[PDB]
C-alpha cells in the first residue's frame, strides 16, 4: 500500500531536514510490488518492526540505502536486517557475494566504535559477518570444510565476546547443524538444549525458529541418553510455547514408556522419521536404566542407604538378570554409573552418581532430614558448652 | 661386492672424524647408508644412536622434513626385529609435529592412524591420552574413526 512512503517521509523530514536516505523512486517499486502494511524492508527504526510477509528481494535495493544510511542513524543497525535477509531468501549464490561486497574495513570502520555480532540489536560488523559466511558453506557443502568453518568461528567468538546474548545464539545455532548432520545424536542433544535455555528470554524469539528447535529436541532427546532424563524437557518449553501435539504427542508418551518400562509404548511413540534411524533403540535402554534407577534409590535413601538387589534392577527393567548383567556392565563405562556388582553376593553396592532434581516431593522429605540433622547437632554443642 | 663388513667399518672412522656439526647434508646421507650395512649385519645398536643423536641436531637446525622420514624408515626394520611398539610410536609422534607444519594431510592423517595403532599393540600407552583428544582423530578418514 502507501505506508512505506508515509513513515518513511515523516521521520527522515523530522530528523536532519533534507531526507537522507529516502529517495522518490526506491519508494515507488516498494508499493508497487507490495499491499500490505510491512514492507520487505525499510529504513532506519522502521526497517526493525517492518519485515517482510513475503521474501525479501528487494535486498539488492537496500543497498543505495546502506551507502546513504549512517548520517540518518547509525552503522551498526544495518547489518542487523541485510544480512539475515540474505539467510532468509534461501539464494546461496548471492549470500556469498555479498559478504565480500562488505566485508570488514572498508565501510565497516572509519571512526565508529566496535561492539561485534548482531543477532538482537546491535553492534558492529565483523563477527556477524564471520557467522553468516560459515553459515551458508556448513550447509552447501563438504562436511571437512564445515568442520574447518566451524573451528574459524570458534577462534573469532573466544577472542572477541560480548556481554548480549546475540553472540552466543549465534555460536549455537550455526554449531547445531553440523550434529544434525551426523550419527553424533548425543551432542546435537546436548547442543539444541543449551540453545533452547538462551533463545527465551532474547534473540529469535520468532515462532519459527522455537518451532523448529524444538523438533530437533524431542528428535534428540530420543536418540541419545546424554544428559539424564525428561527433567531437563519439563523446565524448558518445547510443547508449551508451540503446540502439544504433531510429534510433540511422542514426549507425554515417553515420560509414560520410561517410568513404566513397556517395550510397546516405546514402538507405538515412535513415527517413521525418528524410527528409521539405527540410533535410537540401544539408547531407549540405558534412558530407562536411568530412570528406573533413580526412582529405588531415592526410596532406599533415608540416612544413607543405597544397597538395591539385582532382583530390584532386574523388576524395573522387566529383563532377566544375565541381560541386566551385560546391560549394568555397558552403563557403568559410561559412567552413568559409578556404584559396583558384586556378582556371588547378587547385591549391587552404589556409591552416589544420581543427579537429584526438581523439587516437590524432595523439598518435603528434605525439611524433614534437615530438622533431624539440626538437633543431633545441638546436643554436641550443648556438651561443650557445659565443659 | 657383498663387503658389508667391511663398508660398515670404513664408515664408522670417518663421520666422527670429518664432522661434528659443520654440514648436515653430507653428514646425513653417510649415516644413511650405515643405517642400510647396520640392519643387515644383525647389529641393531650402532644404528639407533647414531639415528638419536643426527634427529637432534636437524630438529634444532633448520628443518626439513625429508630428512626425518629417512631416520624413521631405515628404525622400523630394526624395530620389527627387537619389538618395542612404545618406540616407534614416540619417534613418530616428533616426525608428526614436522608433518603438521609442513605436509599436506593426507600424509598427516595416516601418520596420526600409525601412532595411536603402535600404542595399541604394546600394552597401555601414556602416551595415547594425549592423541585420542585430538578433533581430527574423531573426524573426517574411515581409518581414523576406526581408530578412535
Amino acid at each position: 500500500m502507501f505506508n512505506n512512503h508515509e513513515i518513511d517521509t515523516i521521520l527522515s523530514t523530522l530528523r536532519m531536514e533534507a531526507d537522507p536516505s529516502l529517495h522518490p523512486l526506491f519508494e515507488q517499486f516498494e508499493k508497487f510490488y507490495e499491499e500490505k502494511l510491512w514492507f520487505q524492508l525499510s529504513e532506519s527504526l522502521t526497517k526493525f518492526f517492518d519485515d517482510a510477509k513475503s521474501t525479501p528481494l528487494r535486498l539488492r535495493l537496500y543497498d543505495n540505502f546502506v551507502s546513504k544510511f549512517y548520517d540518518k542513524i547509525n552503522q551498526l543497525s544495518v547489518v542487523k536486517y541485510l544480512l539475515a535477509s540474505l539467510k532468509d531468501s534461501k539464494d546461496f549464490d548471492e549470500s556469498l557475494k555479498y559478504l565480500d561486497d562488505l566485508k570488514a574495513q572498508f565501510q565497516e570502520l572509519d571512526s565508529k566504535k566496535q561492539r561485534n555480532n548482531g543477532s538482537k540489536d546491535h553492534g558492529d560488523g565483523i563477527l556477524l559477518i564471520d557467522s553468516e559466511i560459515a553459515r551458508t558453506y556448513l550447509l552447501k557443502n563438504d562436511l571437512v570444510k564445515a568442520r574447518d568453518l566451524l573451528d574459524d568461528l570458534e577462534k573469532t567468538l573466544d577472542k572477541k565476546d560480548s556481554i548480549p546474548l546475540r553472540i552466543t545464539n549465534s555460536f549455537y545455532s550455526t554449531n547445531s547443524q553440523y550434529f544434525k548432520f551426523k550419527n553424533d545424536f548425543n551432542s546435537f542433544y546436548y547442543t539444541s538444549l543449551l540453545y533452547l535455555s538462551t533463545l527465551e528470554p532474547s534473540t529469535s524469539i520468532t515462532l519459527a525458529e522455537r518451532q523448529q528447535l524444538a523438533y530437533d529436541l524431542s528428535i534428540s532427546a530420543l536418540l541419545g541418553d546424554k544428559i539424564y532424563n525428561f527433567g531437563e524437557l519439563l523446565h524448558h518449553p518445547i510443547m508449551e510455547t508451540i503446540v502439544n501435539d504433531s510429534n510433540y504427542d511422542w514426549l507425554f508418551q515417553l515420560l509414560n514408556a520410561l517410568t513404566v518400562g513397556d517395550f510397546d509404548k516405546f514402538d507405538s511413540l515412535i513415527k517413521v522419521q525418528i524410527s528409521k534411524i539405527p540410533i535410537l533403540a540401544q539408547h531407549e535402554s540405558f534412558l530407562r536404566q536411568k530412570i528406573c534407577l533413580m526412582t529405588l534409590i531415592e526410596t532406599v535413601f533415608v540416612k544413607n542407604i543405597r544397597m538395591l538387589s539385582f532382583e530390584d534392577i532386574s523388576k524395573a527393567t522387566h529383563l532377566p538378570k544375565d541381560n541386566v548383567e551385560h546391560l549394568v556392565m555397558r552403563a557403568i563405562s559410561l559412567g552413568l554409573l559409578k556404584g559396583s556388582i558384586d556378582q556371588v553376593n547378587e547385591l549391587v553396592t552404589i556409591s552416589w552418581v544420581q543427579p537429584r532434581i526438581i523439587s516437590g516431593d524432595q523439598i518435603t522429605k528434605m525439611k524433614d532430614r534437615l530438622v533431624e540433622w539440626n538437633d543431633q547437632v545441638e546436643k554436641l554443642g550443648k556438651k561443650m558448652e557445659a565443659r | 661386492e657383498g663387503k658389508i663388513d667391511e663398508a660398515a667399518d670404513i664408515l664408522c672412522e670417518l663421520q666422527v672424524e670429518t664432522y661434528g656439526s659443520m654440514e648436515m647434508s653430507e653428514k646425513i646421507q653417510f649415516i644413511l647408508e650405515q643405517m642400510e650395512l647396520s640392519i643387515l649385519k644383525g647389529d641393531y645398536s650402532q644404528a639407533t644412536v647414531l639415528s638419536r643423536k643426527i634427529l637432534k641436531k636437524t630438529f634444532k637446525n633448520p628443518k626439513y622434513e625429508s630428512l626425518k622420514l629417512e631416520y624413521y624408515n631405515l628404525l622400523v626394520k630394526i624395530s620389527l626385529h627387537k619389538r618395542e611398539y612404545l618406540e616407534v610410536a614416540q619417534y613418530l609422534q616428533e616426525i608428526y609435529q614436522t608433518d603438521a607444519i609442513k605436509s599436506d594431510e593426507a600424509k598427516w592423517k595416516p601418520v596420526l592412524s600409525h601412532i595411536v595403532y603402535f600404542l595399541v599393540l604394546s600394552p597401555y600407552g601414556n602416551l595415547q591420552n594425549d592423541l585420542i583428544h585430538k578433533i581430527q582423530n574423531d573426524n573426517n578418514l574411515k581409518k581414523l574413526e576406526s581408530q578412535e
